[PDB]
């Protein structure tokens, strides 16, 4: 069952055909199919442990030593050193459902796995492979027209955010931050309204700048509505705060000007070099002077500068920071306000950006100062600060803040929702298993093989709250059929209701949509590949 | 392309004058070169070395069909055929050093895209035979055989 | 690292 | 079905995986082992570890300080490098509490393996454990108390803070002495944070006793050939200038001329222009010039010839600490000599250390930057000084800046810990478990401090938990004879930031670790 | 590892090359001792394996001293034996 | 019509507005950037005063190619060639966009 | 999966190597059939050579190694 | 370091093909080396 | 080696304890300089008796707290048993002197040793006020070949380099100067190139190059310098062959390569202001020494000694000679401990009776 074919003749002589022909394995028909769905049902069985609030963080390594303890799946998966092409597959799965959507990258593989388990019992009955994969799109429609159907809407608008901060609470609530539960769903809530083009248009990620600096507590987090450098003020002898700034942006770094091109200027007499010299001071002084006739009470330099430039920034009452990175540059000139200037003689007062309070924050007995700019008049440029009490907390706050705000910005691309909690894939399984009974009989059986795959989410969140999947996914059911409420989920937090409605557990209708198609297309990707050829 | 040095170019600046008139003083140079050919009726221009890009630009300008070939043998077959000769400068063709060609055109056979120099005539200096066939090997016995 | 003018680490 | 127990292979040459009781396993292992290494070095009769490296260099380090110990170890467990970069960022945030903040974290964790063992969810034990955090939390800040407005009582909170912070390092031999070192040397700073602006210098030879903080300022530089030695009511130019060849900064120019003698004409334009500087300088009337940069000969021989001070290379934190101690202004352009504040001492001169020859400040007009001299048998006892030292300025600028103290010696562990019982005795469920476990871990820091001193700690123990549960809850263990005391009246006491600060990230890490369920290696380097 | 009808070290050849094959070795054992043939014959130096000497013209005595590898020789020199055998004489002629 | 990604975009880039609705489009092959205008070229001067003359010769050339794209009425300003951090913000201080290095087919 | 201590051919693939033994057999001795059919040379990497047409004795002498040519000889 | 009885358990099951795919080429060379284990060094020197 | 601290630092001791004793033989060196082998002597006695100390079940806290108390009384001890000394009683610093050369290799050579020590402590120090000795002060110098009673404490300054100059070997009367600057042909800081475009401009710049150098040397000779030291310099040739050509056709002594860190000592011994630039190189800035030679030490090299001076301030030269190597190596390293000897006495006056009276006086 592998070596490709081996014959090597039928007469004796040498049969060649394929190079290296003698160390290369091949996997074919039924064989192929088996090992791919055990693979993959495998990576799901790992991955299904890390769902919901009661989900347990898995804790990576790295080939260098590095330990990284996280929750989100993405991150998981991509991390996890694989040689299986199918594993490979499913960590592209889980990187497409970040990319698109950036919450709910677990679930795609615990749907996947659940339907590669599926379609192997319907494949042990003779069913062809292209029929389950037909069967499981045409199951996938109806389940997305069924989404489409029970969605909600909700209000975006900035002065009611109570919804948006519900839906970032639980995105957030499976995350390790859910200490702080509140503050960071609020925070990232306030964060995406702030720099969002609010015409129903996109967010840009660049204009959130997440760093996070160790020590402190959790709770310490807080959003800046401006920027905040990893740089301090040049000289020493400065003054650590400044109120009412007038921050002027160059590029120009404060030293005598330099042509681009080769050049040799020449010095031929000893007038010559008094001349030299005279140049250099009056365009150091020169400079400095043109920098604080626009009234500019703080100025910010990307390229650095040399001492007498230092010096008589010092001495003339204008505080000055040095080497700020490009980027940096731009999120502190949009948040002020203010324009790029790449030289001196282009600087006037129109240019300058206005900060309320910039500032100069030290971190205990760390030696380390870090700039801050705030209250800005209207800035549009926003960034989070995250205190831990080790590195790992605030990676792991990070990638939480960081689903927090893909939510909110898939909630500003639409606004419709739906209640999770397993609500949703039980009230779609229901349909599924409905629509089957109105189809001929053949593909009946993949229709509800992916409603059973459909019925794991709140099986897997049942066995992760320590009750009993079974009983508790079937009475969930029964009484989602008896009245008509498709928000009756698994109480994974014991709070004694089953109405998530009440519970307040809401996810974007276009995660779910999302997850259901990438699992059906690659469940089908998977399902159609029936050979290997591995060296 | 404008023509250089060939012992040791460098451009040496003075003043800030000819720093900021070098690069439109060169561009207006080869402006001036490729109109000049173009005056000339020349509407194809077949050179065996690189093309600057203003070169380029300005042949698109005057509409001037542009092809570049490497090897100097097919430059040769090439002005045997239409009835050129090969100019060592930029300088516009007398009007005996202009080939003619019944047509010149892009066209994709297969996959690969050709360029075809044309006569409607039934005579010429060098005449060729396009193989087709659906193996290498099967054309290589082909070309032998035609040979 | 880089900017030995101020004896820091610099981008 | 497992990634590793499938009839498939799933992973490269090399990775592995361990599931639920095997990760939790290995886990616990790892946290364990740390607490009980970093144990032992804790409390005022916490012993010190050696610390050979394997390296070439063999270096050599005896030390009782918990971060020190658990950053220079050979650590693969990754729970156990949780735990290490938990102990580095306690250091980093305030100076003590590294031992505290790791032991507590691996007591929660051993707990936390016996609650596993059994058959209580980790999910429950995380919520009781968060629920017992924030009654710690709430209880240590109600016990919390402040003594900022009284300037004498404050004075005698930082000289117990800084006895009880340097009890349990080397340095407890000479406690006296060296608590009001490094509170003189902290209260120097008036009211600033930068503990960059206190120096310490360590020169071998001499009892430990002889260490001693400066009246003034210490600078480990030399002064030029021809210039002055000894200068009394210095005025002091500091200086961030090249004077080291110093060439125009237009990078592009040259010397192209068609004779020798021009360039000799240029060559002395050069020294008239290094001289028309040093003038420029001089013209300030000053009598010593500390300059951050090298000094070249020429203007050494000038300044000598001009009765002038030239201290060179005295590197960004030298010219710091000099503008901090003597109140100059770190200068670079002298074209208005009026708009440059200069610096201002007694007196200057060279001074014998050891063997070596240090420049001495004496009587400095703002002396906002001390200077600390360590003598000591050993390199290896210089170091441990040195590390207790910064600890104790360490502890004591956070209690500057935040003046609430609590009591230690067992005393905040056990009224947290009895605030958590009396939360859990009234919760139903598991969580009361896990609260009471928690509360067990709470208890056992001051059982540890007590194992390392000898005395009978069960008895000590349950003595300190009645007395916290009758009513008197500045009831502590009293070090000197093995008995508990009142610590208010014995002067134990420590700032409430560092408890809270321990508190709050040994509970932190051990929610980390404790949410682990498998831990996944991908294929190394080697 | 490998799957094989016949044995690893079984070589078979067949075709106009084996009749070629068998000529060939036919005429070489024949050119061996062509030369020792007639009354004007010239004699032969035969070095045994174990040593010893054999010097003679007779066609038997020199082929069975002669070890080969080409079956074909292989018959060539039993038939030399053969003619030996049957009747004494004649050995180089047959 | 056609649409490709976005190719390193420069300081200052996220200023220029983000949609047009006329915009006229200047296709170039040109590197809008300072840098030294000839590989061969070497300046030979012997005073400051012509040093800043040819330091703002330079300065002028480039806002003199600038001025004349944005004199063109273009709105969207796409290279082949790479557009430099001066250009970017150029163009976002007349709510233009740029975009260089932008692939050639 | 089964984890048995062996290869495994199922399906076409063994099929065809069997036909492809039992091809290979018919092909050894093909050319020795009929009147205007050829002997052949055996040698036993000894020196013994064996000159025969016999179709058996032929697949006798031959040491093979696949059970269906295995089964052809013994036929 | 601790759980020094490891008791193996599942792992040798998944894996006794390999460990007698490499054990049955150790014996291969194991009657090899014992044949020649009589000759080469049982009277050599003496 | 004797030294107990060279003896520990040259084999590489691995045990950690073993390090922590080289380190105290390091800090008694520091701070003593004699008494590194009884130290370590003491501490291992004092482990040993804590060994059959801790076998009884006695803490080592309780061990540690009285060993504080008995250091406690040994001081006190030590400090009651001792004498006053004054720095001008000579006879005791000679006994001093003498019996920290007991020990050592060089014991029949101790009659010339210690008072040579004596006097290179004393010449160095004020009686007066001094309370410490820079040892830095005095420069050792080690010469191969003759015999350790060669060993001569001169007065001046020593210098191992060798004078450039040829056929001008002794100076009477010198007047000394030191140049930090260069007597090559003139070169600026910044890039300078000199471009001929005329065959002309050849000869011109030749011509002018030697005027130049012709000048530098005439003013050096106007002021009286018959003696020159030149720095060692990098990136620019210190002494050009034209410069040594015309300071020897003016009779100046020459001595190039003179090392940057040894200025200051050059300064303090002959009084000599260095010079950087040839605008302020005046009679002033000369050191007047009274003889300046170079000596041929019996064909084993040379030595050039300036002996005599205005200013004799505050520093001696010690030249140590021996037969080989190893036996120079031991001969410094024991006037070293002479030295750091009296070093002690004159930190704290106060002199104790040795032969193991303290520590049979101490254990009693
Ligand atoms: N408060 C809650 N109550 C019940 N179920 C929840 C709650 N929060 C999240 N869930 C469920 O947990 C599942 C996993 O969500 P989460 O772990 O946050 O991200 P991912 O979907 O990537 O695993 C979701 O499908 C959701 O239905
Ligand atoms: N004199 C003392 N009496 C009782 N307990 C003390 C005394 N000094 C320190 N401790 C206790 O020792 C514990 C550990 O302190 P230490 O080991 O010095 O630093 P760290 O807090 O980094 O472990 C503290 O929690 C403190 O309560
Ligand atoms: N002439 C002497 N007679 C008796 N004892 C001596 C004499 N000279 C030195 N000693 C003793 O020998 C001991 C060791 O001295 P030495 O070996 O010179 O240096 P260290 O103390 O470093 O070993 C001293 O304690 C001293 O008392
Ligand atoms: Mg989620
Ligand atoms: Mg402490
Ligand atoms: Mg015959
Ligand atoms: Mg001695």
């Amino acid at each position: 069952a592998s070596m490709g074919t081996l014959a090597f003749d039928e007469y004796g002589r040498p049969f060649l055909i394929i190079k290296d022909q003698d160390r290369k394995s091949r996997l074919m028909g039924l064989e192929a199919l088996k090992s791919h769905i055990m693979a993959a049902k495998a990576v799901a069985n790992t991955m299904r442990t890390s769902l919901g609030p009661n989900g347990l963080d898995k804790m990576m390594v790295d080939k260098d030593g590095d330990v990284t303890v996280t929750n989100d799946g993405a991150t998981i998966l991509s991390m996890m050193d694989v040689d299986h092409q199918i594993a490979k597959l499913m960590v592209e799965l889980s990187k497409s459902q970040d990319d698109e959507i950036g919450d709910g990258t677990t679930g795609v593989v615990v749907l996947a796995g659940a339907l590669l388990e599926e379609a192997e019992q319907l494949l042990d009955r003779g069913i062809h492979p292209i029929r389950i994969a037909d069967g499981y799109e045409q199951a996938a429609r109806v389940a997305i027209e069924h989404l489409d159907k029970i969605s909600d809407s909700v209000l975006v608008d900035i002065k009611d955010t109570e919804p948006l901060i519900q839906t970032a609470k639980t995105t957030l609530g499976s995350k390790v931050v859910n200490s702080c539960h509140r503050q960071m769903a609020e925070i990232a809530v306030n964060a995406v309204l702030t720099v969002a083009d609010m015409e129903r248009r996109d967010v840009d990620f660049e204009l959130i700048k997440v760093e996070g600096k160790v020590g402190g507590r959790l709770e310490d987090t807080k959003l800046i509505k401006g920027v905040i450098v990893d740089k301090d003020f040049s000289h020493p002898q400065m003054p650590k705060k400044v109120e009412d700034a007038k921050i002027a942006i160059l590029t120009c770094p404060f030293e005598p000007p330099k042509p681009k091109t080769k050049h040799k200027l020449d010095v031929t007499s000893v007038e010559d070099y008094k001349a030299l010299q005279k140049y250099e001071k009056e365009k150091f002084e020169e400079m400095i002077q043109q920098i604080k006739e626009t009234g500019a009470n703080l100025a910010i330099c990307q390229w650095g500068f040399d001492d007498e430039a230092n010096h008589l920034l010092l001495q003339n009452n204008l505080p000055a920071v040095r080497w700020v990175g490009g980027p940096e540059i731009e999120l502190i000139a949009i948040a002020t306000g203010g324009r790029i200037v790449p030289r001196f003689s282009e600087l006037t007062a129109e240019k300058l950006g206005f900060a309320g309070l910039v500032q100069e924050i030290s971190f205990g007995t760390t030696k380390d100062k870090m700039l801050v700019i705030e209250q800005c008049k209207n800035s549009r440029a926003v960034t989070i600060f995250i205190r831990g009490g080790n590195k790992m907390i605030i990676e792991e706050a990070k990638r939480s803040l960081h689903d927090a705000l893909c939510v909110i910005r898939n909630l500003i691309r639409d606004n419709r929702v739906v209640y999770g909690g397993g609500a949703a894939e039980i009230s779609c399984a229901l349909a599924v298993s409905q629509e089957a009974d109105k189809c001929p009989t053949l593909e009946q059986y993949a229709m509800r093989a992916f409603a059973d795959a459909l019925e794991v989410i709140p099986m897997a969140l049942s066995e992760n709250s320590g009750m009993n999947p079974i009983q508790t996914m079937t009475e969930v059911r029964a009484r989602q059929v008896k009245e008509m409420n498709p928000a009756l989920g698994i109480d994974c937090l014991h709070k004694g209701t089953n109405d998530m409605k009440q519970q307040h557990v809401i996810e974007t209708l276009i995660g779910k949509k999302q997850q259901i198609s990438l699992a059906t297309q690659m469940v089908r990707m998977i399902l159609k590949i029936d050979d290997i050829r591995k060296p | 392309d404008g023509m250089i040095t060939e012992t040791k170019g460098t451009v040496l600046i003075k003043t800030a004058e000819e720093l900021m008139n070098f690069s439109k003083g060169e561009e207006n140079l080869m402006d001036a070169q490729v109109k000049a050919i173009a005056d000339t009726g020349a509407n194809v221009v077949v050179t065996g070395g690189k093309v600057a890009d203003m070169a380029l630009h300005y042949a698109n300008k005057y509409n001037i069909m542009l092809v570049r070939l490497n090897s100097k043998w097919d430059l040769r077959r090439l002005c045997k055929t239409v009835g050129a000769t090969a100019l060592p400068r930029l300088t516009p063709p007398v009007l005996e050093e202009m080939g003619h060609c019944d047509s010149v055109y892009l066209s994709e056979v297969g996959d690969t895209q050709v360029v075809v120099f044309k006569h409607e005539k039934e005579d010429g200096a060098i005449s060729t035979i396009v193989l087709r066939g659906s193996t290498d090997n099967l054309m290589d016995d082909i070309e032998r055989a035609v040979d | 690292v880089w900017d030995m003018r101020s004896g820091q680490c610099v981008q | 079905a497992s990634l590793s127990l499938a009839p498939v292979n799933i992973f490269k040459a090399g990775a592995d995986e361990e599931r639920a009781e095997t990760a939790r396993l290995t886990s616990f292992i790892g946290a364990i082992a740390i607490g009980d290494l970093v144990k032992s070095t804790l409390g005022p009769k916490g012993m010190d570890k050696i610390l050979l490296s394997s390296g070439r260099d063999a270096s050599l380090m005896v030390t009782n300080d918990g971060a020190t110990i658990l950053k220079n170890i050979g650590v693969d467990n990754p729970a156990a490098k949780v735990l290490v970069d938990m102990s580095r960022v306690q250091d980093d945030e305030v100076g003590d509490g590294t031992t505290s903040v790791t032991v507590l974290a691996a007591e929660l964790l051993r707990e936390a393996e016996s609650l596993i063992a059994k058959k209580i969810h980790p999910q429950t034990i995380i919520a009781g454990w968060r629920e017992a955090t924030k009654a710690a939390r709430e209880a240590l800040l109600s016990s919390a108390v402040d003594h900022g407005s009284d300037e004498v009582k404050f004075r005698q909170d930082l000289m117990n803070i800084a006895g009880t912070t340097l009890s349990s390092k080397l340095l407890t031999h000479h406690k006296d002495h060296f608590t009001k070192l490094a509170v003189e040397a902290v209260l120097r700073l008036k009211g600033s944070g930068n503990l960059e602006a206190i120096h310490i210098i360590k020169k071998l030879g001499g009892s430990l006793a002889d260490s001693y903080l400066d009246e003034g300022f210490l600078l480990d530089k030399k002064i030029g050939v021809n210039q002055p030695k000894r200068i009394e009511n210095a005025k002091i130019l500091i200086a961030n200038t090249g004077m080291d060849t110093d060439k125009i900064k237009i990078f592009g120019s040259r010397v192209r001329v068609d004779s020798t003698a021009k360039v000799a004409e240029i060559e002395h334009a050069e020294k008239e222009k290094m001289k028309e500087k040093v003038e420029r300088i001089l013209k300030h009337g000053i009598n010593c010039f500390i300059n951050r940069q090298l000094i070249y000969n020429y203007p050494e021989q000038l300044f000598g010839a001009a009765g002038v001070m030239a201290i060179e290379h005295a590197d960004f934190a030298g010219v710091e600490r000099l503008a901090l101690v003597t109140g100059g202004e770190i200068a670079s352009t002298f074209d208005h000599p009026e708009l440059v504040k200069l610096g201002s001492c007694k007196l200057i001169e060279e001074v014998m250390i050891g063997e070596d020859k240090l420049i001495h400040f004496s009587g400095v007009a703002l002396g906002e930057a001390c200077t600390i001299v360590l003598r000591g048998a050993t390199q290896q006892i210089l170091d441990e000084a040195e590390r207790s030292l910064h600890d104790a300025l360490c502890v004591l600028a956070q209690t500057v800046k935040d003046s609430r103290t609590v009591y230690g010696g067992g005393c905040s562990e056990m009224l947290m810990a009895h605030a958590v019982t009396q939360l859990a005795n009234r919760t139903p469920g598991k969580e009361a478990v896990a609260m009471e476990s928690y509360a067990k871990a709470l208890r056992m820091l001051p059982t540890i401090i007590a194992d390392n001193a000898g005395y009978d700690s069960a008895d000590l123990v349950a003595q300190l938990r009645a007395a916290h549960s009758e009513g008197n809850t500045t009831a502590g263990l009293d070090m000197r004879e093995g008995t508990i005391g009142d610590m208010a009246i014995l002067g134990i006491t420590e700032s409430f930031q560092v408890k809270r600060q321990v508190l709050l990230s040994a509970a932190e890490a051990a929610e980390v670790i404790l949410r682990v369920d498998n831990i996944i290696k991908a294929a190394p380097r080697k | 590892r490998p799957v094989l009808v016949l044995s690893q070290n079984t070589k078979r050849e067949s075709g106009r090359k084996v009749q070629s094959g068998n000529i060939n070795a036919a005429k070489t054992i024949a050119d061996i001792i062509r030369t020792c043939l007639g009354p004007k014959s010239m004699m032969k130096m035969l070095l045994d394996p174990m040593g010893g000497i054999v010097m003679t013209n007779d066609g038997n005595a020199i082929l069975r001293e002669i070890q080969v590898q080409h079956p074909a020789a292989k018959s060539m020199i039993e038939i030399s034996r053969t003619q030996d055998e049957e009747v004494g004489d004649g050995t180089t002629s047959v | 019509g056609v649409a490709f990604k976005k190719t390193f975009s420069y300081a200052g880039f996220e200023m220029q507005p983000k949609k047009y609705h006329n915009p006229k489009i200047a296709l170039l092959n040109v590197e809008l950037e300072l840098k030294a205008e000839k590989d061969n070229a070497e300046i030979r001067v012997h005073t400051v005063e012509d040093y800043q003359a040819i330091v703002d010769a330079e300065w002028n050339i480039l806002y003199d190619k600038l001025e004349k794209i944005h004199h063109s009425g273009a709105k969207v300003v796409l290279s082949k060639l790479p557009i430099g951090d001066v250009a970017t913000q150029y163009f976002a201080d007349r709510d233009m966009f740029c975009a260089g290095r932008v692939p050639e087919e | 999966p089964l984890s048995v201590f062996g290869d495994r051919s199922t399906g076409e693939t063994i099929r065809s190597q069997n036909v492809m033994a039992a091809a290979s057999i018919a092909n050894i001795v093909k050319s020795s059939l009929g009147p205007v059919g050829l002997d052949k040379m055996l040698v036993d990497d000894i020196g013994d050579v064996t000159i025969t047409n016999d179709g058996a004795t032929i697949l006798k002498l031959l040491e093979v190694e696949h059970p269906a040519a295995k089964v052809l000889c013994e036929l | 370091l601790a759980g020094e009885g490891i008791s193996v358990n599942t792992g040798p099951k998944g894996v006794i093909n390999d460990w007698r795919r490499f054990k049955q080429l150790e014996t291969e060379q194991r009657e090899e080396q014992c044949r020649e284990m009589e000759r080469l060094i049982k009277k050599l020197s003496m | 080696t004797n030294d107990g601290a060279t003896i520990l630092k040259q084999m590489q001791v691995l045990h950690p304890a073993a390090r922590m004793l080289v380190e105290l033989s390091k800090a008694q060196d520091i701070e003593a300089g004699d008494g590194t082998t009884s130290v370590v002597i003491i501490a291992g006695s004092l482990l040993d008796s804590c060994t059959k100390l801790l076998q009884k079940g006695i803490h080592p806290t309780i061990i540690s707290e009285s060993f504080q108390k008995a250091l406690e009384k040994g001081i006190e001890i030590l400090t009651d048993m001792s004498r006053p000394v004054e720095l001008s009683d000579r006879e005791t610093l000679l006994n001093s002197a003498t019996t920290s050369l007991n020990s050592k290799v060089v014991s029949q050579y101790s009659s010339l040793l210690s008072p040579m020590s004596v006097n290179a402590v004393m010449k160095v120090i004020d009686p007066a006020t001094a309370t410490s000795v820079d040892l830095r002060d005095i420069k050792i110098v080690k010469k191969l070949g003759g015999t350790i009673d060669d060993c001569e404490l001169v007065e001046g300054l020593v210098l191992t380099q060798k004078v450039s100059n040829s056929g001008i070997t002794r100076v009477e009367k010198a007047k000394i100067g030191l140049i930090q600057f260069c007597l090559s042909a003139p070169k600026t800081d910044m890039d300078n190139q000199i471009v001929v475009s005329d065959y002309a401009q050849m000869d011109r710049v030749l011509r002018e190059e030697r005027a130049y150098i012709l000048n530098l040397v005439k003013q050096i000779k106007k002021t009286g310098c018959n003696v020159l030291l030149i720095q060692k310099s990098i990136l620019r040739d210190a002494l050009s062959d034209l410069a040594l050509h015309f300071l020897n056709k003016m009779k100046i002594m020459v001595i190039k390569d003179i090392e940057r860190e040894d200025i200051e000592f050059i300064c303090k011994t002959i009084g000599t202001k260095p010079v950087a630039h040839i605008d302020q190189f005046t009679a002033d800035m000369l050191g007047s020494a009274e003889l300046a030679e170079e000596v041929n030490l019996n064909g084993s090299g040379k030595l050039l000694k300036i002996t005599g001076c205005a200013s004799p301030g505050k520093t001696v030269t010690i030249v140590v000679r021996g037969s080989n190597k190893l036996v120079i190596e031991e001969a410094e390293r024991s006037i070293h401990d002479a030295l750091c000897v009296i070093r002690c006495l004159v930190k704290k006056r106060a002199l104790i009776a040795g032969g193991g009276a303290p520590e049979i006086e101490l254990a009693l």
